[PDB]
């Protein structure tokens, strides 16, 4: 009847399976019901040979990072009190320093757990929900929110040191980026297509720079650029655009170092010399830090709804929405290897440390990978 | 090139009408100028339009062809990923209520449940722009006077199909209504105004309550003719003590006078037949509720598919209004006005049919005429009625009718006779209250009968009159001549539209003869439908309808069989055959009289027994009770809900008809009709749709309970009733 | 003629409470009278500079009450004559 | 379909307007002023000799036709 | 439905279809000639033909809309007199909803609104284009239609006289004396205001209308 008159703009076939080497799923665990029908950023974290997995129910799950063995764990969901039991809508990734592991939520709460035990150490009702990954700075925590506001919090007990409004458009895509803390400054990006830098105190600025090209009258062409956490090396910042353009920038001023063709991106990483980037067409490509000059570009994961990439074990790797992982060469853009791991949905970003590759798929399960 | 054509491929789930409009809103039109460059502006604008309708993932492709004079056809082809689906709805800073409670009141939804696929979760900013106020009104009703929507936010997934909305809030706190103060140019109405305003100071302050208090103040001033008051509402807020001392401030304006009453529409209705349905008079002070009662009277008359009122201020002068009653006439001006034709076409092989007219567009001094003619069984039944519901302009009414009936009892449950009756009525209606009527009238009837089959339920009456025909025979004659008081009563209030949604209708109609007439039964009938809008808004409705009847002989002379209550008319209870329900007749034996051996005449001892013999004929019964409980629903189609307003309804029909004079001890061998204990139930769906004729109805119903007499057809088409 | 039947409480003309009436004073110009009572719902077709006010009610089949209030002006539209009558009776 | 097959100019309504009322005047006596005859509803003394819609060629006038 | 021959040929077959009274196919062909050649030199001619082609075949609302379109797009043109005349004739005939009443039904008080629109638009015509070939027909229509309006207002004044809304009655009949007093319906209506004034007991006012109507016995 009508089923065939509806349409689905194509999501392209899977590329070359044949590989330089084969990876394997060294271990995996269930974490929750999780990202479910519900897209949000909740990648896990790793430190101290322990994986701080966390999942959207509100469950937090430390795992011994070599094993599908378990470490302290809690649910932060509302104690039901003869009312409607509400899941935390746990969100904004996972971050660890010192005595605490900090995790946002899609409601007012950011929860700090301890690293020593599963108890919530401090919780703070930040200004709108903590979609962004929290980041540490040796005594601060810095956060950004669905309402575009940035918050800075005091790492012992969660009191807000300062707030800043970064403005929002109608039809944002997230109202989310992590702050990045480099050369002593914060850099953050906001869905109006702006990136702003602050002096680590008082909420007072180093600059704003505005990345807002194409300027299409329709909001859907003009979701307004950055959500992706900007990053810095040598005080050279990088920022990038859902539509609009990637750019390298100064940090000391906000001056553009250079600007690049790269829209259709929500996800990237860098290294000591290069940019690696993924796309909403799910093209994947590499550039130099100077000038942002294209090192290589390839497109065989077209519309694969890929994750953010990471540099892992001397290759690139990326997650793929049918549950795959693709390993890609540093300099060639060829596929190095591929695997199927998830079977339920996978666009939440990879995490890599201690030579472990970790992902949390949708359907609330974590997989650990090695090659 | 001129765009000598434009062609559209796909465009699923968006109406072509808004696309056709959006082309013009984008500066492209049929026969406009074009070039291959401009197509890039056209297609992105259509993407922008689809983006603007929530088709955020959409894409457009544009195809251009030269016609032989190099004129161009622009075909347009349309691509989608199923757009604006919503992952989440989220509310932040909230403490007072879990967000499921709030979103349950949104028109938006997060997860359309396995329990119900009705509705959807496609976001639309037009819906959100209302739903934020549904949130705000919920919180103000609960009473959080300092509630603010803080920088409300919408976020859409990096795959452009997904959406979720986050409404940050500060709830503040819920405040009690510790004071109300009302001041201004009240024209002395304070003694009523504050009696709207009465509250216990501990009651909860409430945005809905203050909204209705404002509307009620505008209603009171409407009543007394302050039609366009300024009405202002301001809380004094004690945040420290968390209470509202509410203030309402009113400047009544002038007392408006209705300079003209204007009816626009009415193209068949003489202006008189709308203007007599006014309560509020031109050339008098307005009463807003009086005008609304006029609107309700125009609805109750039913001649109008819509009735709308603009109390337009007069140009060039203050404090005068014209009340424009815009109307749209039902039946679209079709000739012969409201018109009747029917076929009772159902599962039965034979059928009954009907014809007629009634609308007051007729001759002379402008009396109405309405005529009806029918066949059922082998009957002929036909009547003239002549009517003036405003015999004078008080709305005292006249109606007289002259009617002829013949029955030839070839089955159709028609008990075996030849029966004729021809009759007149003259009636005067008094409206004795705004929602009421009374009726008083002469009646006459001449009833003459032949071929009379001896029939207990009939013949018990006949011999309690005397001059019965012979039993053991059928070539049998009887006659009666009658003069009567015909009398009745009504209460009517219906928020009618055309098919009512609210209010009650009750009609009571009865008679008694003049003394010593060839009958002296009294007869009473009552008829009712009460309508209620479910959720108190008129679109979703439940109905309860009842009929009741009695007749018993005054000084003997029980009610004649030829006027008993039939039921099982498809108007009265569906599924049962038009006359079938209640008592079934029992014949006395005869071998035959006036009989054809090639043809069937029941309980002839040459075809049947020689002892008191049932048939599935029904003579109705002398007493009746009927109910329908009925559940009203629309039905979308290419004739969609709004464009055609087709009504359909489930119903629990219930019926019982019986004979309070059944001698259950004497004619005892048979089902006891003295008691209603054979109640009947049928469960049914009926569908009503309207045409240059009138309202057609298709009905389905089969019994829930069915007794031996209960002849039935599981569907029947029918038309009219009109009242 | 008349019978007991629900003649629907017909109002006619204008509202004339005492506190509205006593606003009239012979010095008034029509621009003032028009907000003293509200505008006159009746006026002379035949070209006398005259205004007519009726407060009339008919609370059913029984009872009729009427104030006539006739205002006539100097041709300038400045008032000169006032007449108030509660209605007579007769048929 | 059905049609009267001739005289395609006619009113679909009735011809009657051409006879159904004289322009019957009204003449107030001395001392009275008849109220002002109110603008748009006044109509001229027309030339007269123009045709009447019994016989007028209601066929829409011809523009100059060319390309 | 219709070929895309050269526009002169499509027009020739439109012309012919109208003269044949092939009204339905004619309307479809004029609509196609409009849509396929909306800006060409025939556009005005096509708009006039559309107006007639809606008015005949009694597609009156579409005629009224095509008239609006013509005036909006071409507020100056030698035959705008014909467009306003068609505005008139359309709104006039829009009262005469069917022939079934011919044996006696007085329609004069069914609805004023379209009669009043017809009148005011014929007024614009007769005042603006008195040299038109339509002007006499316009005037005869205006006289009838003005008396028809007066009949509707008189029907309202009758109703209110029978209800006894005597302020309503006087105000209506004074309205008729300001607007279109030179009508038979008003000359018959004035006794009804005399009655209205005298029932309202203002005999010193009523005698003025009594003297007026007595002086209009002749």
């Amino acid at each position: 009847l009508f089923n065939s008159e509806e349409d689905v703009v194509k999501m392209s076939p899977l590329p070359t399976v044949e590989n330089q080497f084969t990876p394997t799923t060294a271990w995996s665990t269930s974490v929750g019901s999780g990202i479910g029908n519900f897209y949000s950023n909740l990648h896990p974290a790793l430190a101290d040979n322990v994986v701080y997995a966390a999942d959207r129910a509100g469950l937090v799950k430390a795992l011994n990072a070599d094993d599908g063995k378990e470490i302290w764990s809690v649910s932060l969901a509302e104690k039901d009190g003869w009312f409607s039991k509400e899941p935390a809508l746990l969100s904004g990734g996972v971050t660890v320093s010192g005595g605490h592991v900090y995790i946002g939520s899609e409601k007012a709460q950011v929860y700090a757990l301890n690293t020593s035990d599963g108890t919530v150490a401090w919780q703070t009702k930040v200004a709108g929900e903590a979609l962004s990954r929290p980041v540490v700075s040796d005594g601060l925590v810095l956060i950004h929110t669905s309402n575009g506001q940035l918050q800075a919090l005091n790492e012992a007990d969660g009191a807000v040191k300062w707030t800043v409004n970064l403005d929002m458009p109608s039809l944002s895509l997230r109202g989310e980026s992590a702050p990045t803390t480099a050369f002593g400054a914060a850099v953050v990006g906001g869905d109006n297509g702006r990136v702003s830098a602050v002096l680590m105190e008082q909420g007072q600025m180093i600059w704003q720079q505005r990345i807002s090209q194409a300027t299409g009258s329709t909001e859907i062409d003009r979701l307004s650029d950055v959500d992706t956490t900007p990053v810095v090396v040598n005080g050279v910042v990088f920022a990038l655009a859902y539509n609009g353009n990637l750019t390298a920038l100064d940090l000391r001023s906000g001056q553009i170092m250079w600007k690049r063709e790269l829209g259709s991106v929500n996800d990237f990483i860098v290294d000591g010399n290069r940019i690696y980037l993924v796309d909403q067409n799910d093209r994947v490509m590499a550039l130099t830090i100077d000038g942002g000059v294209t090192l290589w570009t390839q497109s065989d994961l077209l519309h694969r709804l890929l994750t953010s990439p990471v540099l892992y074990n001397g290759n690139l790797v990326v997650g793929d929405s049918e549950g795959y992982l693709h390993w890609i060469n540093v300099e060639d853009g060829r596929f190095v290897a591929q695997q199927k791991v998830d079977s339920s949905g996978f666009q939440t970003e990879p995490v890599a440390a201690d030579g472990k590759l970790l992902i949390q798929a949708k359907d609330g399960t974590v997989y650990s990978i090695t090659r | 090139p001129t765009i000598a054509s434009i062609t559209f491929s796909g465009n699923k789930s968006v109406k072509d009408d808004m696309l056709k409009q959006n082309l013009e809103a984008s500066g492209v039109r049929v026969g406009e100028s074009l070039d291959r460059t401009t197509i890039a502006d056209i297609e992105k604008g259509l993407e922008d339009f689809y983006y603007s309708v929530g088709k955020y993932s959409a894409s457009v492709k544009a195809v251009v062809t030269p016609l032989p004079r190099n004129r161009v056809d622009l075909k347009l082809v349309f691509q989608e990923g199923v757009s604006a689906e919503i992952q989440q709805i989220n509310i932040v800073g909230n403490h007072a209520f879990t967000t499921d409670e709030l979103i349950s009141h949104f028109q938006l939804r997060d997860e359309v449940p396995w329990w119900n696929v009705v509705g959807d979760r496609k976001y639309q900013k037009q819906k959100l722009a209302g739903d934020l106020e549904t949130l705000r009104s919920y919180y103000l009703d609960r009473g959080y006077a300092r509630f603010n929507i803080d920088s409300t936010q919408v976020s859409l997934t990096p795959d452009k199909k997904g959406i979720y909305v986050t409404v940050n809030i500060t709830e503040g706190d819920q405040y009690k209504l510790s004071g109300v103060e009302v001041s201004g140019n009240l024209a002395g109405h304070s003694a009523e105004i504050e009696q709207l305003t009465k509250i216990e100071p501990g009651e909860l302050y409430n945005g809905t309550k203050v909204t209705k208090m404002e509307d009620d103040i505008k209603k009171l001033l409407g009543r007394y003719g302050y039609a366009y008051p300024r009405v202002q509402s301001m809380p004094e807020i004690n945040d420290a003590d968390k209470t509202v001392k509410l203030r309402v401030n009113v400047d009544a304006g002038n007392r408006f006078y209705v300079r003209k009453i204007r009816f626009e529409g009415n193209d068949t209705s003489k202006d008189a037949v709308l203007r007599r349905e006014m309560r509020q008079m031109e050339g008098a002070w307005l009463g807003s509720d009086l005008v609304d009662q006029g609107k309700e009277r125009l609805n109750r008359l039913g001649f109008f598919e819509t009735v709308d009122t603009d109390t337009q201020r007069v140009p060039g002068s203050p404090d005068q209004v014209d009340v424009v009653y815009k109307v749209k006439e039902r039946n679209t001006l079709v000739p012969r006005g409201s018109f009747n034709f029917g076929i009772g076409y159902g599962t039965e092989s034979g059928v009954s049919f009907q014809a007629g007219v009634q609308q007051d567009n007729w001759l002379g001094t402008g009396y109405a005429v309405g005529i009806n003619g029918t066949k059922n069984d082998y009957q002929t039944y036909a009547e003239l009625s002549v009517t003036n519901p405003y015999f004078t302009v008080d709305g005292v009414s006249l109606g007289g009718r002259l009617f002829y009936n013949d029955f030839q009892a070839d089955d159709a449950d028609l008990s075996d006779y030849t029966n004729k009756s021809y009759g007149t009525d003259v009636t005067l209606g008094f409206p004795i209250n705004e929602y009421n009527s009374l009726r008083a009238g002469l009646g006459y009837v001449h009833n003459s009968l032949s071929n009379m089959q001896p029939q207990v339920a009939m013949w018990r009456y006949l011999y309690s009159m005397g001059e019965h025909p012979s039993t053991s025979d059928q070539d049998n004659s009887f006659k009666t001549d009658d003069f009567t008081f015909n009398y009745g009563w009504t209460y009517n209030k219906l928020d009618r539209g055309y098919f009512p949604t609210d209010g009650s209708r009750v009609n009571l109609t009865g008679k008694v003869t003049i003394p010593g007439s060839d009958n002296e039964y009294y007869k009473v009938t009552l008829d009712t439908a009460t309508y209620v809008p479910i959720d108190d808004d008129h679109k979703w409705v439940v109905l309860g309808r009842t009929r009741w009847g009695y007749g018993d002989g005054l000084g003997g002379k029980e009610m004649p069989f030829y006027e008993n209550f039939y039921a099982g008319g498809s108007s009265t209870v569906r599924g049962f055959q038009s006359n079938t329900i209640g008592p079934k007749a029992v014949y006395f034996p005869h071998q035959a009289s006036n009989y054809d051996p090639d043809y069937d005449y029941e309980c002839a001892t040459q075809d049947g027994a020689k002892d008191l013999c049932k048939s599935d004929d029904a003579v109705g019964g002398n007493a009746m009770a009927v109910a329908s409980l009925e559940f009203i629903t629309p039905t979308p189609f290419i004739s969609d809900k709004y464009a055609n307003s087709v009504r359909t309804s489930f119903f629990w029909d219930m019926g019982t008809v019986w004979d309070t004079n059944w001698d259950s001890s004497q004619y005892s061998g048979y089902p006891d009709y003295s008691d209603p204990s054979n109640i009947r139930m049928s469960a049914g769906i009926a569908l009503q749709w309207m045409s240059p004729l009138g309202p057609l109805v298709f009905s389905y119903a089969q019994p829930f309970k069915k007794y031996d007499g209960d002849k039935a057809e599981q569907f029947q088409f029918n038309i009219g009733k009109t009242w | 003629l008349e019978r007991v039947v629900y003649r629907p409480d017909i109002n006619q003309g204008n509202y004339l409470t005492a506190n509205d009436v006593s606003k009239i004073r012979v010095g008034m110009t029509q621009q003032q009278v028009a907000y003293a009572l509200g505008t006159p719902l009746m006026s002379d077709p035949f070209g006398t500079n005259t205004w007519f006010y009726v407060f009339r009610q008919q609370p059913g089949h029984e009872g009729v009450t009427q104030q006539t209030l006739t205002l006539t002006f100097n041709s300038s539209g400045v008032l000169t004559n006032i007449d108030n009558k509660p209605a007579l009776s007769g048929n | 379909c059905s049609s009267d097959s001739r005289y395609k100019r006619q009113v679909s309504g009735d011809e009657a307007y051409l006879e159904a009322a004289p322009l019957a005047e009204l003449h107030a006596p001395a001392g009275m002023i008849l109220p002002v005859t109110s603008g748009d509803y006044a109509i001229p003394v027309t030339n007269g000799s123009g045709a009447v819609g019994k016989a007028l060629d209601i066929r829409p006038p011809a523009q100059p036709l060319a390309l | 439905e219709v070929p895309d021959n050269p526009p002169n040929e499509i027009y020739a077959t439109a012309q012919q279809k109208l003269q044949d009274g092939n009204w339905r196919q004619a309307i479809t062909q004029l609509e196609a000639l409009d849509n396929r050649y909306p800006f060409g030199p025939y556009s005005q001619q096509v708009q006039l033909d559309l107006i007639y082609a809606y008015y005949k075949n009694a597609d009156l609302p579409l005629a009224q809309a095509a008239i609006d379109r013509f005036i909006r797009l071409n507020p100056t043109h030698p035959n705008i007199d014909y467009v306003m005349y068609m505005r008139g004739l359309t709104n006039m005939a829009l009262d005469d909803s069917a022939l079934q009443g011919f044996f006696g039904v007085d329609r004069s008080d069914r609805d004023p609104q379209h009669a009043r629109a017809a009148f005011s638009d014929f007024s614009k015509l007769v005042r603006g284009y008195p040299n038109s070939q339509y002007t006499t027909d316009a005037t005869k229509r205006l006289v009838f239609l003005k008396d028809r309006l007066a009949k509707y207002e008189y029907s309202v004044a009758e109703y209110y006289t029978e209800r006894g809304a005597w302020v309503a009655v006087v105000n209506r009949v004074e309205g008729m004396l300001r607007d279109y007093p030179d009508t038979q319906a008003t000359r018959d209506a004035l006794p009804l205001m005399e009655n209205a004034y005298r029932q309202m007991q203002m005999n010193a006012q009523a005698e003025k209308v009594a003297k007026i109507i007595a002086a209009n016995s002749s």
